RNA sequence: GGUAAAACAGCCUGUGGGUGAAACACACCCACAGGGCCCAUUGGGCGCUAGCACUCUGGUAUCACCGUACCUUUGUGCGCCUGUUUUACC
């Protein structure tokens, strides 16, 4: 849509380290709005982090981050920031920037939001995933529909994206929540259901992205014969 | 002292077409400076209501907000399948800003038995050294489901893990994956691998299986 | 914004309400409380003044009385300065 907030800066960081998140604005000028950061620990609720007011530059902070975090606003780049120092395990969360809308149009509601970026505070090291196919068969066929998938194993940290046929194939798709293994690595699988008659003609490819380890894998999933 | 927004219920289930009420209770006056948000799995919150009772532009009129002193209510006049989400109230009266703990709204629908599919480990995985057997339970309701792994008719314990999708925004169903993890040396000590599923939509439990080396 | 013509307000200090792309800060508007200075003091005045007109209260010089001129003070209208708003044209 018209107004967008595009964030960056996330990733793995050592405990006691630092990260700067960016919030790039489009379709409006951050100088006329208040800009907020809100986080969401995985599985948990929204937690407001900080805000910066227009025309005064006044800044405000949740007590859990006061003195460690610094919000700022570079109007000449139309970009806001969050500088995060002395990060603790409990700072792991998805971080959102949000525009407080115009007073006369949406009160103090947060009318636009970034798509979020994940900060993992961990002393563990980054490892790319292994992508294995989940082939369709007569043992994944039922009533003209067949299931095939990709098994995305042994990676850290979250997240991974999985699309299918470069995003040409969307319906019937299930990408499951990652599961944390006893090794401390994550794995998940993405499955898709397709017309069984298409298993001969149509190529199915799962695309797996794991930015923390620069990994970007395309893996063709072809039928086996059970 | 920071203002608390006490939100209730923590979750609810409602059938499609039901009127849904969510309540938020401020620990001190917040005037009308209250917003409601809808957050869908994987996605940023979206604004529904501002100034406690004003409908954000673009938001369907089946959503509405009301205020009575420090009690704030979000209402869905007729719940739709796409209204599956977690809903949050927020106070913007004083700093620091505060959100309620959220309310996860679930859709109640008719029973749907899962379709059950099994996936033998790939050749590519085996020569790296391990073996994952995947059991897929697809598009079932309700979420409760039993997955039993039998290896040559011997039950497994602590040898598998399950993951469940969020409720589907269109048909209100669930899908689940159970994956049996086994070393290659162990995987080749047995022949039959069976996923056994119990679910309320199934008049009797459904078993899918395969023999090793013959997939 | 430019031009032209108006309106409303303007001693100080706080406070509150609002509006300005606006939670605070800032700017402006609108109220309230308290205070200061001037006066002819149960009350009235105060954006600023070396000026102007008139008036009024006290003086000072002429001076028998009367009358005249200047000062001062009460106001009114100017002159001078600021803020906001409105209209017409460009």
């Amino acid at each position: 849509s018209e107004v967008q907030l595009v964030e960056s800066g996330g990733g793995l960081v050592q405990p006691g380290g630092s990260l700067r998140l960016s919030c790039a604005a489009s379709g409006f000028y951050i100088s006329y709005s208040s800009i907020h950061w809100v986080r969401q620990a995985p599985g948990k609720g929204l937690e407001w982090v900080a805000s910066i007011s227009p025309y005064s530059g006044s800044t405000y902070y949740a007590d859990s981050v006061k003195g460690r975090f610094t919000i700022s606003a570079d109007t000449s780049k139309n970009t806001a920031y969050l500088q995060m120092n002395s990060l603790r395990a409990e700072d792991t969360a998805v971080y959102y920037c949000a525009r407080q809308g115009y007073r006369r149009r949406s009160g103090r509601g947060f009318d636009y939001w970034g798509q979020g970026t994940l900060v993992t505070v961990s002393s563990a090291s980054t490892k790319g995933p292994s992508v294995f196919p989940l082939a369709p068969s007569s043992k994944s066929t039922s009533g003209g529909t067949a299931a095939l998938g990709c098994l995305v194993k042994d990676y850290f940290p979250e997240p991974v994206t999985v699309s299918w046929n470069s995003g040409a194939l969307t319906s019937g798709v299930h990408t499951f929540p990652a599961v944390l293994q006893s090794s401390g690595l994550y794995s998940l699988s993405s499955v898709v259901t397709v017309p069984s008659s298409s298993l001969g003609t149509q190529t199915y490819i799962c695309n797996v992205n794991h930015k923390p380890s620069n990994t970007k894998v395309d893996k063709k999933v072809e039928p086996k014969s059970c | 002292s920071d203002i608390q927004m006490t939100q209730s219920p923590s979750s609810l289930s409602a059938s499609v077409g039901d009127r849904v009420t969510i309540t938020c209770r401020a620990s001190q006056s917040v005037s009308s400076a209250v917003a409601w948000y809808q957050q869908k799995p994987g996605k940023a919150p979206k604004l529904l209501i501002y100034s406690a009772s004003s409908l954000y532009s673009g938001v369907p009129s089946r959503f509405s907000g009301s205020r009575s002193g420090t009690d704030f209510t979000l209402t869905i006049s007729s719940l739709q399948p796409e209204d599956f989400a977690t809903y949050y109230c927020q106070q913007s009266y004083s700093f620091p800003s505060t959100f309620g703990q959220g309310t996860k709204v679930e859709i109640k629908r008719t029973v749907a038995a899962p379709s059950v599919f099994i996936f033998p480990p790939s050749d590519e995985q085996l020569k790296s050294g391990t073996a994952s057997v995947v059991c897929l339970l697809n598009n079932f309701y309700p979420r409760e489901a039993k997955v039993q792994w039998k290896v040559d008719n011997a039950l497994q314990s602590g040898n598998s893990q399950e993951s469940v999708t969020e409720q589907d925004s269109a048909d209100s169903t669930y899908s689940l994956s159970s994956t049996l993890t086994l070393s290659k040396a162990d995987y080749e000590k047995h022949k039959v691998y069976a996923c056994e599923v119990t679910h309320q939509g199934l008049s009797s439990p459904v078993t899918k299986s395969f023999n090793r080396g013959e997939c």
